[PDB]
C-alpha cells in the first residue's frame, strides 16, 4: 500500500581496497607455465695480465 | 517431392494405406523433412505408417523411421491451400508536419496498438495491458521518448499476479518516408501535383517471456529478459523480417529466431495471419 511502492531503493557495494600491515606479507613458491624462448647469449671472459680484472 | 507444411498434416485411422477424399499418402522422404515436428504431434509409444511400406514412430523410439506396416496414415491435402499473409488496404493520414503523422499514427487504437499488443501476447511477453482492464491491449499509455514513442500498460493502483508490475512495452523509433512514383496527380493547367509516400518504422518489444508457454525456439522456462527488433517495411535481415520467417517455416534449419508453428499450434492458422496482416498494413502521407 503506497502510491509508488514497488520502485524499492538499492544499494549497491563495489570496490573494494586493502591496506596492508607492511610487516605482515608473504608469499609462496613462484611457478612457470607455457614457456617460449625469445633469444640467448653465450661467451666467454679472458684475463691474461697479472693481477685480477 | 514438394514442400509440406506442418498445419496442412493430417492423421487418418481409415484404413492401411488408405488416406481421406482429396489426400495424398505422406513419403518416407517427405515425412524425414519434417521429422521433428511430426514426431513431436505424436504419442510417446504410437507407429503411424507411410507411404510406400514405411512407419514413423514416436519420441519413445527416437522417431525413428523404418520398413513396416499400420493401420494409421499421415495424409497431406491434394490441394494444398497457400498459407500467405494477405494484403490490406493502405492507411493514409491526413496532410500535417512529420512529428503530426507520428502523433496520429501512435494513438489509433483499432489501426495500431491492439494489432501490436496481441501480437506481443502471442509471441508469449507477460502482462501486455493496463490494471484497469483484463483485456489485452485496453488500458494502455502513450509517451514521446526522445525521438520516439514508447506504448505500455498503466500501472496506477493494484494488482493480482506473481510480478504484476513488470508489463511489456512497445517502442517505436526510426521513421523513414519513401516516395513512389505510381501516385502521380495534377488539377488545372492554368500545376499543383500530389504525391503519396510510404512510411517505415522499427519496432522493439521489451518484456520478460512467460514460464507456461513462449515463441522462442529454444523456449526459456526461467522468466528471463527479453528485447527484440522488428522492421516494418522493405526487407533488410532474416533476423528482424516477419515475412521470410514465416514463409520459411517448413525447413527445420532455418528457424532460429521465433517459431511460428507453435503460434500456429496455440491459437489457429486464420487468426494469426488475420493478425500479421493488420500489424504489417501499408501507411501512406500525402505530399503537395
Amino acid at each position: 500500500d503506497g502510491y509508488r511502492c514497488g520502485d524499492k531503493t538499492a544499494i549497491k557495494v563495489s570496490n573494494f581496497a586493502y591496506n596492508l600491515d607492511p610487516d605482515s606479507f608473504k608469499h609462496g613458491d613462484v611457478t612457470q607455465s607455457d614457456r617460449q624462448l625469445v633469444k640467448t647469449v653465450v661467451g666467454w671472459a679472458v684475463n691474461d695480465s697479472d693481477t685480477p680484472q | 517431392a514438394e514442400p509440406v507444411y506442418p498445419d496442412q498434416l493430417r492423421l487418418f485411422s481409415l484404413g492401411q494405406g488408405v488416406c481421406g477424399d482429396k489426400y495424398r499418402p505422406v513419403n518416407r522422404e517427405e515425412a524425414q523433412s519434417v521429422k521433428s515436428n511430426i514426431v513431436g504431434m505424436m504419442g510417446q509409444w504410437q507407429i503411424s505408417g507411410l507411404a510406400n511400406g514405411w512407419v514413423i514412430m514416436g519420441p519413445g523410439y527416437n522417431g525413428e523411421i523404418k520398413p513396416g506396416t499400420a493401420s494409421n496414415t499421415w495424409c497431406y491435402p491434394t490441394n494444398p491451400v497457400t498459407g500467405e499473409i494477405p494484403t490490406l488496404s493502405a492507411l493514409d493520414i491526413p496532410d500535417g508536419d512529420e512529428v503530426d503523422v507520428q502523433w496520429r499514427l501512435v494513438h489509433d487504437s483499432a489501426n495500431f496498438i491492439k494489432p501490436t499488443s496481441y501480437l506481443a501476447h502471442y509471441l508469449g511477453y507477460a502482462w501486455v495491458g493496463g490494471n484497469h482492464s483484463q483485456y489485452v491491449g485496453e488500458d494502455m499509455d502513450v509517451t514521446r521518448d526522445g525521438d520516439g514513442w514508447v506504448i505500455r500498460g498503466n500501472n496506477d493502483g493494484g494488482c493480482d499476479g506473481y510480478r504484476c508490475g513488470d508489463k511489456t512495452a512497445i517502442k517505436v523509433s526510426n521513421f523513414a518516408y519513401n516516395l513512389d512514383p505510381d501516385s502521380f496527380k495534377h488539377g488545372d493547367v492554368t500545376y499543383p501535383y500530389e504525391f503519396k509516400a510510404d512510411v517505415s518504422y522499427d519496432l522493439t518489444l521489451s518484456g520478460f517471456l512467460r514460464w507456461g508457454g513462449n515463441a522462442w525456439y529454444t523456449h526459456p522456462d526461467n522468466r528471463p529478459n527479453w528485447n527484440h527488433t522488428f522492421v516494418i517495411g522493405p526487407y533488410k535481415d532474416k533476423a528482424s523480417s516477419i515475412r521470410y520467417q514465416w514463409d520459411k517455416r517448413y525447413i527445420p534449419g532455418e528457424v532460429k529466431w521465433w517459431d511460428w508453428n507453435w503460434t500456429i499450434q496455440q491459437n489457429g492458422l486464420s487468426t494469426m495471419q488475420n493478425n500479421l496482416a493488420r500489424v504489417l498494413r501499408p501507411v501512406r502521407a500525402g505530399i503537395t
